[PDB]
RNA sequence: CCGAGGGUAGGGCCCGUGACUGGGGCGAAGUCGUAACAAGGUAGCUGUACCGGAAGGUGCGGCUGGAU
RNA sequence: AGCGCCGGCCAACUCCGUGCCAGCAGCCGCGGUAAUACGGAGGGCGCGAGCGUUACCCGGAUUCACUGGGCGUAAAGGGCGUGUAGGCGGCCUGGGGCGUCCCAUGUGAAAGACCACGGCUCAACCGUGGGGGAGCGUGGGAUACGCUCAGGCUAGACGG
RNA sequence: UUGGAGAGUUUGAUCCUGGCUCAGGGUGAACGCUGGCGGCGUGCCUAAGACAUGCAAGUCGUGCGGGCCGCGGGUCCGUGGUCAGCGGCGGACGGGUGAGUAACGCGUGGGUGACCUACCCGGAAGAGGGGGACAACCCGGGGAAACUCGGGCUAAUCCCCCAUGUGGACCCGCCCCUUGGGGUGUGUCCAAAGGGCUUUGCCCGCUUCCGGAUGGGCCCGCGUCCCAUCAGCUAGUUGGUGGGGUAAUGGCCCACCAAGGCGACGACGGGUAGCCGGUCUGAGAGGAUGGCCGGCCACAGGGGCACUGAGACACGGGCCCCACUCCUACGGGAGGCAGCAGUUAGGAAUCUUCCGCAAUGGGCGCAAGCCUGACGGAGCGACGCCGCUUG
RNA sequence: CCCUCGCCAAGGAACUCUGCAAGUUGGCCCCGUAACUUCGGGAGAAGGGGUGCUCCCUGGGGUGAUGAGCCCCGGGGAGCC
């Protein structure tokens, strides 16, 4: 089965392209904690019609373009902007932590 | 082409092959498909061959085609009886 | 110090230039056409087209061109020719 | 390496 | 019409790249070097790990020069850099190769090796 | 057009090496003094500062891991 | 029939030679004129067509400590606040089912390992069969705990 | 519940902390002293340094035309060979190596409505008429050679046109589906090749199409070392549109427009490394490792490139550049052991220029058979394990 | 022969107290630019590419009117010697 995952979307900034960070838990395999990990897809969202905050779902698909491999499959929920506050904070973060 | 033959295995001056699927480009004693029997040729034990006959014939309906003197292995076997 | 490779290297160049001759024809009367058809000139360009097409599945009859390559070069030519005559007029004889 | 160099 | 100080492109694999020549060896006081006369040089640009470093003191012999050389039979050659092969005190080169073209004269003068290894001798 | 690479010019990183120079470690029986361990014969340690062949000394503040 | 070894760790001791010499040495240490510790000899211990040495890997090393360690004085609390990300988070009720748990199912090649039997006179080697997991795909289920969403409380916290 | 031992050494002595050290098992080993036999294994870990000589990929006369040669005669055929040529198929397998690569490379599970698959199998349909070229051969220069140029003849499963259209391909319609999937209608386009016998028929082959099977390509989730004394990275960069390209998706490639993409959950950079099944150790958890065997990847003196083709950007094929070596009659030409042996260099160190296709397997072939340094075996070496002797 | 000037094969500082003198370089546009630094600089560092003419398409400004004309600053494409 083609990959489903869920994901707020980051970015709106390109054309017919959203960013949605998705998010997984799993235990450390040696320290058992429970720890979450993140990672970015560039959706396709060739109608343009998702937006910031918005929770989506994306599937699998053939390539639309290199790194664009996950197409928006439907909307799940709407103006979480306070998640993208949370990603944009931390990206922010790392101004502070250069030399 | 899928065929069937032998792929030795034992030891040296001790051989035993498995009748076996496997595509003609793949090595002797390479990855196979699928084992449908061994064959001791020494006679070492009382049942020095074995065939599943069943799929034996699936692969040979298909279009494996077996090896010359493995074909006597499916044939001693009686793959072929009509 | 041998081989019939040499055999083999002496008959690769006999298929080459068997193959590019074909592919060279295939790119002229496809633009040859393709350019009738932005004049329009409806009926030259169909005429044209046709022996573009005939050439295009001769050539995959044998090594110079695969069936999806032959497929994927029609489906071009006739999709760019319908497109240039609908600025024009009617396609008056054939292909379509 | 042309004509002189530097090094 | 090579004399000291002339930089001179070496033509053959020693590791020498520009030798500058610092001596003409032709009697007490010759003026100039042209095709088949040996010069003394240093060896001003090399490439690293050569059988030749920069700073040697090396003997060569002019292969080529952008003088045009005249001929007996009233005709001329010219080349466009002025080349030496580096050689040893028994005229033999100290390379495995040569590059370019030699003139001719060089087979007349004594340099039989050389003439072979090179792939046009004009 | 692209193009192996060759060439010109200027940067960055790394390795080797260098007159000389800086301390470091180690080395049975060298020279100088005796700073520390006892109130170690000026309680010690301390951050800093200045000085002195050398340990060290002294100032300012801190600590007791200071005797009585 | 050879090789190592016989101070302790570590199994195996006496004589002579040597006199901080010559030498031994993995660590602690032996040798300065009575050395089971150096060198030889006799004897003794251990292995045996091998026996030792060097190099390297894991073990002992709970000495990177998940299992399974610590930080007053042994090495180890940041000079002290404030706070970003993050980690963690009180009592009650319900929705979902992400973690988590259960069942079924697909995959998890052969070889190897393991158990059984058998073939080379045994063995090594080799053949035949048996037993499977974890992880991931799918389908079904459970909802205490953790998570999320919604609603309520006042014991934490903040305020008057 | 098949599984867990510890000791020496800091002190006058003690308890603790703490490092060092030892007893165990392991090896592609090497070195010393020593050495009898057999079996099964196993053996350049360094210079992916350099290589003398033979060999490691050919086959089909049941596709074609010849030169030669013997066999049965009329220089006519047939025939056997034999040699190249044309034409098939194979040479993309198998064999070697571990340099590169920290990557969708590998592992593991998946996606392909975005795709391909020679020979094999199964079902459907068909093979009807013409024409043509190039080698071999004949003639002419050149060369030490490698060797090639020119002109002229000719066959074929070699090339091309026409016809046939079960079918298939393409554009535009509508239908079902739902990313380019399966239909259908008009127009348009595409097939073929013959040979051998025992001949009102078989056999090997040919042609278009559908399906299977097998082998692949491409894509995504998760996993995959050290340094943060590498903290910022990015212009085809990130997205879009159009187009090219390919079997096929994609900035893979180009034009243009947008200003995006990534990074402390470690981007970028530096170092090291092929990855896995497994192997070694360990009570386990873990650690270490990836040679031999099996799977995948990568490379073929160093690079770039495409051609032919089902499939290569091709180890023993081609082109070009570089480095090196070579023969030469000095005018000019050749080579690529990380195939099997072998040489040399390096190193502490690592094998026979052996035998055979009898077996398994592979290529070709109607078959006989031919080729097969894959492979099966023999050889050297206490390298290892096992068995045996010197009573 | 002197002055001022032009050119020169091969070499290229070997001249000489000294590259003295004379070559070289040279405007503008664009790319790009190191040590070090007092953070201004060093910097025109260095180094490089462009520069004419013709045709075609096109962006903005001043004037005027918002238009033409005139004038100013540009952009892209194809060519010619
Ligand atoms: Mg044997
Ligand atoms: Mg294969
Ligand atoms: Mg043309
Ligand atoms: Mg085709
Ligand atoms: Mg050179
Ligand atoms: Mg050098
Ligand atoms: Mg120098
Ligand atoms: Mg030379
Ligand atoms: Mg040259
Ligand atoms: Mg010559
Ligand atoms: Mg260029
Ligand atoms: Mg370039
Ligand atoms: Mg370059
Ligand atoms: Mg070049
Ligand atoms: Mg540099
Ligand atoms: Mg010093
Ligand atoms: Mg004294
Ligand atoms: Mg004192
Ligand atoms: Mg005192
Ligand atoms: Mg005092
Ligand atoms: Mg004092
Ligand atoms: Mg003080
Ligand atoms: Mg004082
Ligand atoms: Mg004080
Ligand atoms: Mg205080
Ligand atoms: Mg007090
Ligand atoms: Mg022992
Ligand atoms: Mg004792
Ligand atoms: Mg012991
Ligand atoms: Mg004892
Ligand atoms: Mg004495
Ligand atoms: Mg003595
Ligand atoms: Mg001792
Ligand atoms: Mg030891
Ligand atoms: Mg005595
Ligand atoms: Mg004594
Ligand atoms: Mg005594
Ligand atoms: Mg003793
Ligand atoms: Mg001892
Ligand atoms: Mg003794
Ligand atoms: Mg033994
Ligand atoms: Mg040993
Ligand atoms: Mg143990
Ligand atoms: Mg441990
Ligand atoms: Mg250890
Ligand atoms: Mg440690
Ligand atoms: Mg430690
Ligand atoms: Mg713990
Ligand atoms: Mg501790
Ligand atoms: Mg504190
Ligand atoms: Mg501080
Ligand atoms: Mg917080
Ligand atoms: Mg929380
Ligand atoms: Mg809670
Ligand atoms: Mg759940
Ligand atoms: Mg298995
Ligand atoms: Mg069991
Ligand atoms: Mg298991
Ligand atoms: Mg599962
Ligand atoms: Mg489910
Ligand atoms: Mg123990
Ligand atoms: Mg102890
Ligand atoms: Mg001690
Ligand atoms: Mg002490
Ligand atoms: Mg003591
Ligand atoms: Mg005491
Ligand atoms: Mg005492
Ligand atoms: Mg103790
Ligand atoms: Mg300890
Ligand atoms: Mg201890
Ligand atoms: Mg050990
Ligand atoms: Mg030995
Ligand atoms: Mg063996
Ligand atoms: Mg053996
Ligand atoms: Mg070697
Ligand atoms: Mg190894
Ligand atoms: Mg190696
Ligand atoms: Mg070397
Ligand atoms: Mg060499
Ligand atoms: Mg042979
Ligand atoms: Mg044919
Ligand atoms: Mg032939
Ligand atoms: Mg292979
Ligand atoms: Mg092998
Ligand atoms: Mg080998
Ligand atoms: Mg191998
Ligand atoms: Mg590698
Ligand atoms: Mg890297
Ligand atoms: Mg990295
Ligand atoms: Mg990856
Ligand atoms: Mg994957
Ligand atoms: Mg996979
Ligand atoms: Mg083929
Ligand atoms: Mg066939
Ligand atoms: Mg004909
Ligand atoms: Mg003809
Ligand atoms: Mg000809
Ligand atoms: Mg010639
Ligand atoms: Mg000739
Ligand atoms: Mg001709
Ligand atoms: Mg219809
Ligand atoms: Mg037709
Ligand atoms: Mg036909
Ligand atoms: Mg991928
Ligand atoms: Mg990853
Ligand atoms: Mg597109
Ligand atoms: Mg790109
Ligand atoms: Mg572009
Ligand atoms: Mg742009
Ligand atoms: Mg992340
Ligand atoms: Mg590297
Ligand atoms: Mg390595
Ligand atoms: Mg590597
Ligand atoms: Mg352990
Ligand atoms: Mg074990
Ligand atoms: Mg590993
Ligand atoms: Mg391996
Ligand atoms: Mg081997
Ligand atoms: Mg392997
Ligand atoms: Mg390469
Ligand atoms: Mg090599
Ligand atoms: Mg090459
Ligand atoms: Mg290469
Ligand atoms: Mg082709
Ligand atoms: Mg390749
Ligand atoms: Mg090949
Ligand atoms: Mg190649
Ligand atoms: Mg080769
Ligand atoms: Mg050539
Ligand atoms: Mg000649
Ligand atoms: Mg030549
Ligand atoms: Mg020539
Ligand atoms: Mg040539
Ligand atoms: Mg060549
Ligand atoms: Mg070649
Ligand atoms: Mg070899
Ligand atoms: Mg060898
Ligand atoms: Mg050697
Ligand atoms: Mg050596
Ligand atoms: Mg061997
Ligand atoms: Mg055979
Ligand atoms: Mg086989
Ligand atoms: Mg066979
Ligand atoms: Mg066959
Ligand atoms: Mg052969
Ligand atoms: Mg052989
Ligand atoms: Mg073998
Ligand atoms: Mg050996
Ligand atoms: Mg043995
Ligand atoms: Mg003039
Ligand atoms: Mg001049
Ligand atoms: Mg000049
Ligand atoms: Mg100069
Ligand atoms: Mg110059
Ligand atoms: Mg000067
Ligand atoms: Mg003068
Ligand atoms: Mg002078
Ligand atoms: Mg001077
Ligand atoms: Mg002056
Ligand atoms: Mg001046
Ligand atoms: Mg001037
Ligand atoms: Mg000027
Ligand atoms: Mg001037
Ligand atoms: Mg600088
Ligand atoms: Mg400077
Ligand atoms: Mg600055
Ligand atoms: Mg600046
Ligand atoms: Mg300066
Ligand atoms: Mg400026
Ligand atoms: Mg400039
Ligand atoms: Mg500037
Ligand atoms: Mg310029
Ligand atoms: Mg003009
Ligand atoms: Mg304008
Ligand atoms: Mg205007
Ligand atoms: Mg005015
Ligand atoms: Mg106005
Ligand atoms: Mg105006």
């Amino acid at each position: 089965p083609k990959k489903v995952l869920t994901g707020v979307v980051v970015s709106d900034k390109m054309q017919k392209t959203v960013t949605v960070l998705v998010e997984r838990q799993f235990p450390h395999p040696l320290y058992g904690k429970v720890i979450k990990r993140s990672k970015k897809y560039l959706a396709h969202d060739p109608e343009e019609k998702y937006k910031l905050g918005d929770v989506v779902e994306i599937i699998e698909s053939r390539p639309i373009s290199k790194r664009k491999r996950f197409r928006v499959l439907r909307l799940v929920e709407s103006g979480r902007m306070d998640l993208v506050e949370k990603y944009l904070i931390r990206r922010q973060n790392y101004e502070s932590l250069s030399k | 082409m899928v065929k069937i033959r032998l792929a030795r295995f034992g030891s040296k001056h001790n051989p035993h092959y498995r009748i076996v699927v496997t595509d003609a480009r793949r090595k002797r004693d390479g990855k196979y498909i699928e084992k449908i029997g061994y064959y001791d040729p020494r006679k070492t034990t009382p049942d020095w061959l074995k065939v599943d006959v069943e799929r034996a014939r699936y692969w040979l309906s298909v279009g494996a085609q077996p090896t010359d003197t493995a074909r006597r292995l499916l044939r001693q076997a009686g793959v072929f009886r009509q | 110090r041998n081989l019939s490779a040499l055999k083999r290297h002496r008959q690769s160049l006999k298929r080459r230039l068997r193959n590019k001759a074909k592919k060279s024809a295939i790119k002229t009367l496809s633009k040859k056409a393709i350019q009738l058809a932005q004049e329009g000139k409806a009926e030259e360009a169909l005429k044209i087209m046709r022996k573009a097409e005939s050439l295009i599945d001769k050539a995959a009859k044998g090594s110079t061109l695969h069936k999806n390559a032959a497929a994927r070069r029609k489906s071009r030519l006739m999709r760019k020719v319908r497109q240039l005559l609908e600025a024009a007029g009617a396609p008056l004889i054939g292909g379509g | 390496a042309g004509x002189p160099h530097k090094r | 019409m090579i004399q000291p100080q002339t930089y001179l492109e070496v033509a053959d694999n020693t590791g020498a790249r520009k030798i500058m020549c610092i001596r003409v060896l032709k009697g007490s006081n010759a003026k100039y070097a042209t095709v088949g006369d040996v010069i003394v040089a240093s060896v001003k640009e090399a490439i690293p790990r050569g059988a030749v470093k920069e700073g040697d003191v090396v003997k060569a012999v002019v292969v080529r020069t952008k003088k045009e050389i005249k001929r007996p039979d009233g005709s001329a050659i010219r080349f466009d850099d002025n080349a030496a092969v580096i050689i040893n005190n028994q005229l033999e080169p100290r390379g495995t190769r040569v590059f370019g073209p030699v003139a001719r004269e060089l087979r007349e003068k004594g340099f039989m090796k050389i003439v072979s290894l090179a792939p046009e001798v004009l």
